[PDB]
């Protein structure tokens, strides 16, 4: 999990919403309410400004070229799919899929959409197959992607050669591990549960809040 | 002079269809600046350069010349 | 209370306000008029 | 031309740094922060909470105790419970506070007294070395990286077939400017001649997808053939 | 959440910006690559290895 609801809380309104005399007794007790509004509002800022770390990490956005050949290994399951209207991929689409209020109480909406977000990572997928490592220390320099596994390979301590006596049969065994990866990630939604509890506790949060409003 | 966004409804601010990067954020990618005579505009944040590689299984870039940088990280 | 920009002021409590978005107050639509709806009784009780 | 350009960017960042103050902000917010924290508390000694006066000193000389009593149990109970709130904002800020002072340790001791291999760990680029600076309650690390400037594009080859072997390059990469075939590292352009020093044996021609057909110098041939 | 979001900014940053040399950091086994995907309110590591 990167982020959570940003949500802001009305002190006066929740207190004493549409009261003039509550709003008068509460004057007696000088700024916790606001100093409440300042820590909501630096939890908000907080979330946007972890999800500008996390995301915007790349100077530029980087786009593959029309040509896929990556040596047999298939990047379609993961690239942008351009026949959707949110440029996001069909895993992240599965992964989008199967995930799950007038009381002074509102929900701010991101400063950073879901487009966005994926424009991110495609920008990242497409600069880590096609330059490796270089776009990320400086700029983005091509390499076909038979080298740049053969140097991921390198930096392990296997030589290059096994890689490509095995090539057809590596790309093979990735594909067929991308094809589980999706099998997987469809068949149960219990593997991103970390984070729907999380919005479950926020929206229990939310829930005991408004539950308090029937205390006496 | 008024924009209804998805953040909400935005006076003062003229909404400019040329995208830029964020300055002043308001939500749901729109942020504000002061620019031109000078004004508040609202725009969709930019969220980099256009830059594609030219990859092929034949082709390597490599560098010629390099730099030396210092970076300041404050903590 | 004169402007948004003095809003801000005072609810920054400073004469200089720096380059960014401050929220400031929250409005609410008021009440125009009121509605009262009683059921038409028709019989006055006998509390004498 | 490394030593100049190391001492023109030092002397860069001297200028930013002497003409940039809100460089400095990240710091200045958090003792803002506490300050504002501090400030708010004093404010909190001018709330009544429902009693007659805000100092004790009136309310002492003006009620007797049994009523005093009362006011004061109003009075402590407010102040009380925003010392509460003071001291658990501040225990939350100090678990921040001693969170950054763990990574920013991490860093020294894996980026001033030694080298660092995590890439953008030690700021953007190759990772060369680092430097420490005091600050008033924070640390600043001027970082030494290296990063490509100007690049060339050159046509490769994952092989080279010479008499029906497959060579690979021990360390970097083959290019070819078009009219010959070299050798050269990955992290800067030096084209050397393809020798069997610099190339290692493995296989045949008929397994690498891609090989190209080229010569292998070998420099025991010229010693042996005197 | 936070601290998280540090985890994970550092994870995609030595992960998918480069090779990791930590044993068991990029998933089970010997560190190859590492690709991000989006996800509601999270981020997604495929690590391959
Ligand atoms: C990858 O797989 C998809 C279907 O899973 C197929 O349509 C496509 O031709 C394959 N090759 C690519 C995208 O290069
Ligand atoms: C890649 O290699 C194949 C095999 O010879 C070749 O036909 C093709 O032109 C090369 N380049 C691209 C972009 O596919
Ligand atoms: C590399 O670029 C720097 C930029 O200042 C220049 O001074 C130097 O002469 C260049 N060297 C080469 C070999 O191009
Ligand atoms: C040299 O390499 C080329 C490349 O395919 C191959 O066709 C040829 O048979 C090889 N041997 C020669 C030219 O003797």
């Amino acid at each position: 999990p990167v982020s959570m609801t940003k949500t802001s809380v009305d002190c006066t309104m929740y207190i004493c919403g549409d009261s003039t005399e509550c709003s008068n007794l509460l004057l007696q007790y000088g700024s916790f309410c606001t100093q409440l509004n300042r820590a909501l509002t630096g939890i908000a800022v907080e979330q946007d400004k972890n999800t500008q770390e996390v995301f915007a990490q790349v100077k530029q956005i980087y786009k593959t070229p029309p040509i896929k050949d990556f040596g047999g290994f298939n990047f379609s399951q993961i690239l942008p799919d351009p026949s959707k209207p949110s440029k996001r991929s069909f895993i992240e689409d599965l992964l989008f899929n199967k995930v799950t209020k007038f009381n002074g109480l509102t929900v701010l909406p991101p400063l950073l959409t879901d487009e966005m977000i994926a424009q991110y990572t495609s920008a990242l997928l497409a600069g880590t197959i096609t330059s490796g490592w270089t776009f990320g220390a400086g700029a983005a320099l091509q390499i076909p992607f038979a080298m740049q596994m053969a140097y991921r390979f390198n930096g392990i301590g296997v030589t290059q050669n096994v890689l490509y006596e095995n090539q057809k049969l590596i790309a093979n065994q990735f594909n067929s591990a991308i094809g589980k990866i999706q099998d997987s990630l469809s068949s149960t939604a219990s593997a991103l549960g970390k984070l729907q509890d999380v919005v479950n506790q926020n929206a229990q949060a939310l829930n005991t809040l408004v539950k308090q409003l029937s205390s006496n | 002079n008024v924009f209804q966004t998805r953040a909400g409804c935005l006076i003062g601010a003229e909404h400019v269809n040329n995208s830029y990067e964020c300055d002043i954020p308001i939500g749901a990618g729109i942020c504000a600046s002061y620019q031109t005579s000078q004004s508040i505009i609202a725009y969709t944040m930019s969220l980099g350069a256009e830059n594609s590689v030219a990859y092929s299984n034949n082709s390597i870039a490599i560098p010629t010349n390099f730099t030396i940088s210092v970076t300041t990280e404050i903590l | 209370a004169l402007d948004p920009l003095s809003e801000t002021k005072c609810t920054l409590k400073s004469f200089t306000v720096e380059k960014g978005i401050y929220q400031t107050s929250n409005f609410r639509v008021q009440p125009t008029e009121s509605i009262v709806r009683f059921p038409n009784i028709t019989n006055l009780c006998p509390f004498g | 031309l490394i030593a100049n350009q190391f001492n023109s960017a030092i002397g860069k960042i001297q200028d930013s740094l002497s003409s940039t103050a809100s460089a400095l902000g990240k710091l200045q917010d958090v003792v803002n922060q506490n300050a504002q924290a501090l400030n708010t508390l004093v404010k909190q000694l001018s709330s009544n909470f429902g009693a007659i006066s805000s100092v004790l000193n009136d309310i002492l000389s003006r009620l007797d105790p049994p009523e005093a009593e009362v006011q004061i149990d109003r009075l402590i109970t407010g102040r009380l419970q925003s010392l509460q709130t003071y001291v658990t904002q501040q225990l939350i800020r100090a678990a921040e506070i001693r969170a950054s002072a763990n990574l920013a340790a991490t860093k020294m001791s894996e980026c001033v007294l030694g080298q660092s291999k995590r890439v953008d760990f030690c700021g953007k680029g190759y990772h060369l070395m680092s430097f420490p600076q005091s600050a008033p309650h924070g640390v600043v690390f001027l970082h030494v990286t290296y990063v490509p400037a100007q690049e060339k594009n050159f046509t490769t080859a994952p092989a080279i077939c010479h008499d029906g072997k497959a060579h690979f390059p021990r360390e970097g990469v083959f290019v070819s400017n078009g009219t010959h075939w070299f050798v050269t590292q990955r992290n800067f352009y030096e084209p050397q001649i393809i020798t069997t020093d610099n190339t290692f044996v493995s296989g045949n021609c008929d397994v690498v997808i891609g090989i190209v057909n080229n010569t292998v110098y070998d420099p025991l041939q010229p010693e042996l053939d005197s």
